[PDB]
């Protein structure tokens, strides 16, 4: 008992002193003589747990909780163990409990509310982290959290003042020294500086240095030219999202492009296969795929990365969801560098580069990253648009009626041979126009009725809102679909007469200065209406209540549901204008919208996420499209919304663009890619360190 | 979207 005590104090000292197998040993040790012992159980199952021994932990845990029935502490940690290892409701239960044994525990309500955040429950998650911060004032988790809850339902309630609280709090733990309670990825958000976001991607990747430095393995040995792989360069990428995520979404068909007299590709899967065409293609076209998610241990798969001879390793995530950067500050490769998946700085400085491009990251602004700036010739940004939804590549309408291009659509690989079966089809120099008669009368009729499909002339014509019933692997974007498409302003309310502004992305991008932006354009162009999406449907109160402030009527914001991938992109195409959020871009929901062809406003900012749509535009030719500051953006929009003539000239200069631009050239991004990586490696096996790539 | 799933970029967890 009394010696018990001595030895968990040892222990919690061994702790401090960073060896964790001592205190582990020191545990045991004061278990041994004291078997009853709660606080013993439970600083080794934390320390355990900090290991990543989950299983074992919980079992000290489960020790803790008996032997204590009021060691509410104990429940909460035990919790946070079983969150950890994916049992949401066994976590639930802990944290349910732990606020039954004490209702005034901030923590647990923290936890709980975390719970219900990642479960969706947003209002949940909101009431819970108000209980935490009720019961602890003093709270920076549960308040960023909180925050960040609030952005995501666009509660824009004291908002200054949020802002300027969330600044101070990670002011204080910077100079504390203490790991920031805002995420990395959301720090981009945030009116914070450059130099605090930085900072705070600087403590995560520290963490993961510290998780790898207890391995206590030796720097690996790296190749020194290409000779061991005859010549080829070895590119490693490493992703959790090879399967149905934006990220195959964008580059799935870029390791089946790559030169295999000049490159060896490896793709590094940090997640399970999902069952998913995205999976299956990645694996069918990589020289080698290797799944690192039966490997758990960050140990033996950077040796296996290593033991591939790995020349440049390529990060997909960064501080995103699945991410192993544990294997990067493992350094099993020479050369390592971001790319795509994560816009921002690692912070780290196991990351040698950013592959980015000079409209991004000008070379004004790169004090913001830790990296050196390796830079794309064109945009880093590339989508898969071009395989995945060729059937939207060309359209015809059909004039229900001057002449409109975004009315009632039709899509498909086969519409040119249904086109010709036709009489009186009209081309308006080229776009096939279908005039008004019975075959017109035939769709209209099917949307209305909602009906699923007719058949005309022996072609199937699909409703566009019915794509999951007919292919499912075509609404998901798995399959070309194979049927002609029909997509119409009437299948989601839009007015049939008027300029339709809208925006895909989701709620949490958009801030007050942004709706008023939008709100200003909408009270200049009287005959238009903004097109907004349900990402989450809790949002969609908060955003009318704010237009209804700002003097907008109900009518004048239009919400459609989240839709499957094909028919969000298919369906861009009845907008005339697409307004992209200045604080944080659509990334891919920007690819997104100019594939169907939509002409898209931005006002680059300052970071990386509020710069990639005018890189975007800058690739696809429409410098006009960009705006300086905000009073040019509303220009811009209102010029679009009622100069007819320029809104058609703009409108067909994106649709050819988007074909006769590098945008969408998969072929030709990983031919610049692959110059780029050799510069890389030239400089690498020079001898040198790594310089900003910037010509 | 409503009925299946819409995969996002997303934080990971700390
Ligand atoms: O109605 C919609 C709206 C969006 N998306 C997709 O949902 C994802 C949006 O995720 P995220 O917010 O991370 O997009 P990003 O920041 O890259 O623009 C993208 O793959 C979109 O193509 C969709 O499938 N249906
Ligand atoms: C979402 O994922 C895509 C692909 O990985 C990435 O390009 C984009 O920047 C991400 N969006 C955000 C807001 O992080």
């Amino acid at each position: 008992p009394t010696h018990a005590d001595s030895l968990n104090n040892l222990a919690n000292i061994k702790r401090e002193q960073g060896n964790i197998e001592e205190a582990v040993r020191l545990y045991r040790k004061a278990l041994e003589v004291f078997p009853e012992f709660a606080a013993a159980h439970s600083n080794l199952a934390s320390v355990l747990q900090q290991q990543g021994k989950l299983q074992e932990a919980l079992m000290h845990y489960k020790e803790a909780i008996r032997i204590s029935p009021t060691f509410a502490d104990a429940y909460s940690n035990m919790g946070n163990t079983l969150k950890e290892m994916q049992d949401v409701q066994g976590a639930l239960q802990c944290y349910t409990r732990a606020i039954q044994i004490n209702p005034a525990f901030a923590d647990a309500h923290s936890n709980l509310a975390s719970i219900h955040k990642d479960s969706g429950n947003i209002p949940e998650a909101i009431a819970s982290y108000r209980t935490a911060l009720k019961l602890k004032p003093d709270f920076p988790d549960a308040y960023c959290n909180l925050a960040h809850c609030l952005q995501i339902v666009c509660d824009w309630t004291d908002y200054d003042e949020r802002m300027k609280k969330l600044v101070s709090i990670v002011a204080d733990q910077l100079e504390k020294n203490r790991l920031p309670s805002v995420h990395p990825h959301h720090s981009m958000l945030y009116p914070l500086s450059h130099g605090f976001r930085k900072a705070i991607a600087e403590r995560h990747g520290n963490l993961c240095l510290d998780k790898i430095n207890v391995l206590h393995k030796p720097p690996y040995e790296h190749p020194k030219d290409l000779k061991l792989s005859d010549g080829r360069l070895r590119v490693g990428y490493v992703s959790s999202n090879f399967g149905n995520h934006p990220t195959s979404h964008l580059m799935q068909s870029i390791p089946g492009m790559h030169n295999p007299d000049k490159f060896e590709v490896f793709c590094y899967a940090l997640s399970p296969d999902d069952g998913t065409n995205f999976r299956v293609k990645v694996m069918a076209e990589a020289n080698h795929f290797i799944d690192l998610s039966q490997i758990p241990c960050n140990g033996k798969a950077a040796d296996r990365i290593h033991q591939d001879g790995i020349h440049i390793l390529v990060n997909m995530n960064g501080y995103t969801k699945g991410a192993r950067n544990e294997l990067f500050a493992l350094r099993p490769a020479p050369i390592q560098a971001m790319w795509l998946g994560y816009p921002g700085t690692s912070g780290a400085l196991f990351m040698d580069y950013i592959i980015t491009d000079q409209e991004t990251s000008p070379a004004e602004v790169a004090e913001q990253y830790s990296e050196k700036l390796a830079y794309m010739p064109h945009t880093f940004f590339i989508g898969d648009h071009a395989n995945m939804f060729p059937h939207l590549k060309k359209k015809a309408v059909i004039d229900f009626k001057h002449i409109y291009d975004n009315r009632i659509v039709l899509n498909g690989i086969d519409l040119k041979a249904f086109l010709d079966s036709l009489p009186d089809v009209k081309i308006v120099k080229n776009m096939p126009v279908i005039p008004m008669n019975t075959i017109a009368e035939a769709v209209i009729e099917m949307i209305n009725r909602g009906q699923i499909q007719i058949t005309i002339n022996g072609f199937s014509i699909s409703n566009g809102l019915a794509t999951t019933q007919i292919n499912n692997k075509a609404a998901t974007g798995e399959e070309v679909p194979r049927t002609i498409i029909v997509t119409t302003r009437s299948q989601y309310g839009l007015p049939e007469d008027a300029i339709v502004y809208c925006n895909f992305n989701q709620l949490y991008k958009i801030d007050p200065s942004t709706l008023q932006m939008w709100a200003n354009i909408l009270k200049r162009v009287p005959n238009s209406v903004l097109w907004l999406l349900r990402f989450p449907a809790v949002g969609e109160p908060n955003i009318q209540q704010y237009a209804q402030n700002m003097g907008l009527p109900q009518n004048r914001i239009i919400f459609s549901p989240v839709a499957p991938k094909e028919e969000h992109v298919r369906r861009g195409q009845l907008a005339d204008v697409c307004l992209d959020t200045p604080l944080c871009n659509g990334h891919t929901t920007g690819m997104d919208v100019l594939w169907a062809g939509t002409p898209m406003v931005t006002m680059p900012g300052e970071t990386l996420a509020s710069r990639v749509a005018a890189s975007q535009l800058t690739c696809l030719g429409c410098l006009e499209l960009i705006a300086k500051n905000r009073q040019e953006y509303e220009d811009i929009a209102v010029k679009l919304g009622t100069d007819l003539e320029y809104l058609k000239k703009v409108r067909g200069k994106v649709w050819k663009q988007r074909i006769s631009s590098p945008l969408f050239n998969t072929k030709q991004y990983t031919m610049e890619l692959e110059r780029l990586y050799l510069q890389m490696w030239e400089h690498y096996a020079a001898g040198n360190k790594p310089d900003h790539m910037i010509k | 979207y409503p009925g299946g799933s819409t995969p996002v970029s997303s934080a990971n967890m700390m």
